[PDB]
């Protein structure tokens, strides 16, 4: 029903177009793609995941320009200035900015003056004229006419903000700090090389590489009443995918126990969050969540609340798979709050 | 008493600049460093090191524009364009092209425009371009010279053996592979390439790429134009790697005779660049040493009497660099003008 | 040294061009103006005006599309759609956006993908991603690098924040009520006709005409520690410029009296406030105001403390001049901060 373009056929963006194909019946139909690299290697990617596995599907090369997934056509341009775009021409109505670039007001923008209707994010705004959403929690807030570019969040703050919510919902967090293991990502370095932050210039696979994080406090952008109470680090170990948080907020209510914490997830998990939130019993590691459909995951054997104030969970969720999942569904929900 | 420049203080950059604070009496004097990075990066990165390990030397960034290593200060410019580069104001006789895209005569020349005098290139040369591999035929080289490549690390450690082979057995066709870490070439997540093998996750697989240092050895040993070719394959490790020979010589010969052969070189003509390991070891095991290819000899299998198959370790980083220095090192004996 | 574009040569816009002219040296330089009706209808309304008077200056139509004032050319374009402007090709660096129609993120920004550098509002964002700044009370909150869209907040809230400031920095400002007598605007119906707001569409001329106005929350926007104290509404008055704010906030100090609370204005007025408020002892009319450089000016015997905490403030600014002067001094920041 609407006409879909994406900006980076990189994990993410790629990560995306996998996660819309196999779906129930999406508003949302990808028309184009924009991986400087042509239909090659914007194909050959598309078919071949190291880290999701060859793609289920006959994916051949049309034209010089315009690979079928199945039959369904899809166009393929290139260029780094989004003002090149044929975004008019082909009457695009949404934009998957996965680029990592585009991420500010000015930037993203871009997109609309080449003929774009509304574009979304797959990373924070650094701007602050726009709206970060986050499925779950206050997707609601999100209205045609408001804003024609959003941001999906972080892939650790989608994975935060959920159990973050019904933490503070349902016994009230005074403040706490967290620390995120994750995955290593393309920006690190492969190999000790120059790199802006002399962290991620470590040989990402061959080293824990702690890197500062604003997914913590960007958690307020979606729960005001949390601003400036959250805050935390992260650490990159060799593990190409699927990462986990350890979050340590003193709680204000009572000096609940362990156990009955969890079961607050587990109801707020089967109920208002059945799609997002789930508590997983079962003893498992990372590897056990590659495609997770949850934009997060508690360990229950791990959550554990120590001075009756002081609760700990642990929660996971795969950064490629997930997040693309959330971002399918806030460029889902555009769609069905369309005129 | 030669003034040298490092441009693209990468990996081989330093591992460079390291292998020589590690020689004594060095013809070779480093003065200024050009990489994209700040002295803040030429710093840190020269100092901490992920796979030789920290630095033994007091390591400072000292001016906006220098860094001080155990005293003796370098200038860190920073120009995206040779050209530019103060090559000529400083005087620079030597440059140690290791950034990976100034490979051919019209690149590594913008350093001459510079003001350089010569462009040691730490890459096989594109082109029309003399190649030398210390020890296969460092005797070819001649002040006269202006822009040579010191080829890649595989081809050092496989030339020398080869050298060997041929000089003695007569090599008259062969293949080979060679097991490679990977490198800074390789993309560490799924990502575009134009080697759509080395465009795939590097650390979680066996990359099959292909590799020069096959045809490269005719370069340097003009016998065997056209009788060796192989492929690569990058496995999941930063450093040290192993080259698989599989040649067919006329003489018949079998196992310990061939090692033998090896190691009489070795110890004679090679000493300092080939060398044999009997004591059974792995990768790891091969870090910083100084050789150019050490051969594992417990390996090495004759089959029918004519053909031979030899493994052979080399350090892609260290050992490169040491053979890098010592084909600088010798650009300022024979040195004239 | 800046080259500054003016999308909207109306009341505002050409209050604009005119503050700019006869000034020091502004680091602003006007090459360009967006008004629909070329170089005649924009020429002759900033030659004559009905409320500013005659411009004192050879204001002359070259080209078909390039007047000049005093010989320094201006070239004019015309296009509703900010997409199609020449920013770019001009290389415009600041934009001073005065329609009122492109007041949140998506619009406002359309010129910046256009080709322009900084975008500045002559109104109220009506996001919640842009900054509203307010020269004299937080105009240093602005850095280069920090959004690339700002709002100089509106006429009102120009005229209030200041003055408030010194009423809760040197008094505290418990909460209050307000209300402003103001001079009626191009928004309003000239004769009884349709208009979105059945207050507005009466007789601009011939009615006391109530009209809601966020003025007064907005304050908040650059004086947080008042955020959801203050409000009020506004009167629509047969005046075509010039308006009085009436503020009524029971003070939490002592119970000072009145002649005091005025002494702090005119304390605050030559010293740090010095361009922007200042008290006017001597009983005028408002149109004593017109062409006001003053942001704020108070009526020293209107000024009046009735229970000892509550106290009440009367300030005179001209809606055009005033603002449209300090939308100067808030583009004459982008150039003083700028690399
Ligand atoms: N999958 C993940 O690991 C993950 C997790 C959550 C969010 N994200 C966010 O998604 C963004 C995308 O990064 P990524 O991890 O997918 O890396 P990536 O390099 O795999 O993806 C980037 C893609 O954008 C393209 N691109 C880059 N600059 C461009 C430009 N100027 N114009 C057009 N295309 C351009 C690249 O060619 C590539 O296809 C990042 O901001 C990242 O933080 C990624
Ligand atoms: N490490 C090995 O195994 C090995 C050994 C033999 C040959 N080589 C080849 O040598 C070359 C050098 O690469 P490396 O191993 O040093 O790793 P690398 O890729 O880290 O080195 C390249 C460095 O040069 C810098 N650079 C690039 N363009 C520049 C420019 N215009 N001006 C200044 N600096 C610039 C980069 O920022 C980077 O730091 C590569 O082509 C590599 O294939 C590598
Ligand atoms: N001078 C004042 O009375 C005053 C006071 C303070 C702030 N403002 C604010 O300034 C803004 C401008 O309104 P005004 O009072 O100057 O009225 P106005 O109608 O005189 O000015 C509007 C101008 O913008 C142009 N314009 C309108 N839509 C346009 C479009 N889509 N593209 C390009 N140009 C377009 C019009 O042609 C006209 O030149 C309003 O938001 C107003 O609240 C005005």
């Amino acid at each position: 029903k609407l006409k879909v373009a994406i900006n980076g056929f990189g994990r993410i963006g790629r990560n995306f177009l996998r996660c819309w194909h196999g779906r129930k019946d999406s508003p949302l139909d990808v028309v184009v793609v924009n991986d400087s690299g042509g239909v090659k290697s914007a194909t050959h990617l598309l078919k071949y995941d190291s880290i999701l596995g060859t793609f289920k599907a006959d994916v051949k090369i049309i034209d010089n320009e315009t690979f079928s997934i199945d039959g369904k056509p899809i166009k393929v341009v290139s260029n780094r200035d989004p003002l090149k775009l044929p975004w008019a021409e082909l009457g695009i109505d949404i934009v998957i900015e996965g680029t990592g670039v585009f991420v500010d007001g000015p930037g993203a923008g871009k997109h609309i003056q080449a003929g774009a209707k509304k574009v979304i994010i797959t990373a924070p705004a650094k701007g602050s004229d726009i709206p970060t959403y986050v499925v779950g929690v206050n997707e609601k807030d999100y209205g045609h006419d408001v804003a024609n570019i959003i941001s999906n969040a972080s892939c650790t703050t989608n994975c935060l903000a959920p159990f973050v919510k019904v933490l503070d919902e349902e016994l009230g967090i005074v403040k706490g700090t967290m620390t995120t293991t994750h995955s290593y990502t393309g920006d690190q370095r492969l190999l000790d090389a120059s790199h802006r932050d002399l962290r991620r210039a470590r040989a990402a696979a061959l080293n824990i590489v702690p890197t500062s994080t604003g997914a913590a406090k960007a958690v307020s952008l979606v729960l005001p009443q949390l601003k400036g109470k959250l805050n935390g680090i992260a650490l990159r170990v060799p593990t190409p995918n699927v990462s986990v948080v350890d979050l340590v907020v003193n709680i204000e209510k009572v000096g609940v126990t362990a156990e009955d914490v969890n079961n607050a997830f587990r109801k707020a998990a089967a109920g208002p969050l059945k799609g997002v939130l789930d508590v997983c019993d079962i003893p498992l590691v990372s590897v056990d969540f590659r495609c997770s459909d949850f934009s997060s995951t508690i360990d229950s054997s791990l959550t554990m609340v120590m001075g009756g104030d002081m609760v700990k969970v642990v929660a996971w969720y795969d950064n490629e798979w997930g997040y693309s999942q959330r971002v399918v569904d806030l460029a889902d929900l555009v769609a069905n709050k369309w005129p | 008493k030669l003034k040298v420049a490092i441009n693209g203080f990468g990996r081989i950059g330093r591992n460079f600049l390291r292998c020589w604070h590690g020689r004594k009496d060095s013809p070779l004097d480093v003065v200024v460093i050009n990489d994209t990075g700040g002295v803040k990066q030429a710093s840190h990165l020269l100092k901490y090191d992920s796979i030789l390990g920290t630095f033994d030397a007091d390591v400072k960034t000292a001016g906006d524009s220098a860094i001080s290593v155990d005293g003796k200060v370098i200038k860190v410019v920073s120009d995206r364009n040779p050209v530019n580069l103060p090559w000529g104001d400083m005087g620079i006789d030597l440059v140690i092209e290791g950034t990976g895209v100034f490979v051919d005569r019209d690149g590594a020349g913008k350093h001459l425009q510079a003001g350089a005098k010569k462009v040691l290139i730490t890459a096989p040369g594109k082109g029309d371009i003399p190649t030398y591999v210390v020890g296969v035929n460092e005797e070819g080289y001649t002040h006269a010279d202006t822009i040579i490549s010191n080829a890649s690390c595989t081809t050092n450690c496989l030339a020398p053996f080869v050298k060997v082979l041929d000089q003695k057995f007569g090599i008259i066709k062969g293949t080979m592979t060679t097991t490679h870490s990977y490198t800074g070439d390789q993309r560490l997540l799924d990502a575009s390439h134009r080697d759509l093998r080395r465009a795939r996750a590097a650390c979680l697989n066996i990359v099959p790429t292909s590799t020069g240092a096959a045809k490269a050895v005719a370069l340097v040993l003009p016998n065997l134009k056209g009788k060796l070719n192989g492929i690569a394959l990058r496995v999941p490790t930063p450093n040290v790697s192993v080259v698989d020979l599989v040649v067919q010589v006329s003489k018949k010969t079998f196992a310990e005779e061939v090692n033998a052969a090896f190691r009489e070189s070795a110890d004679n003509e090679l000493k300092g660049i080939l060398s044999v390991c009997d004591e059974p070891l792995v990768s790891i095991d091969f870090r910083c040493t100084d050789v150019s290819s050490t051969i594992d000899s417990s390996l090495t299998m004759v089959m029918g009497d004519d053909m031979v198959k030899v493994i052979a370790w080399y350090d892609n980083e260290w050992g490169y660099s040491q053979r890098v220095v010592d084909l600088a090192d010798i650009v300022a004996n024979k040195w004239q003008a």
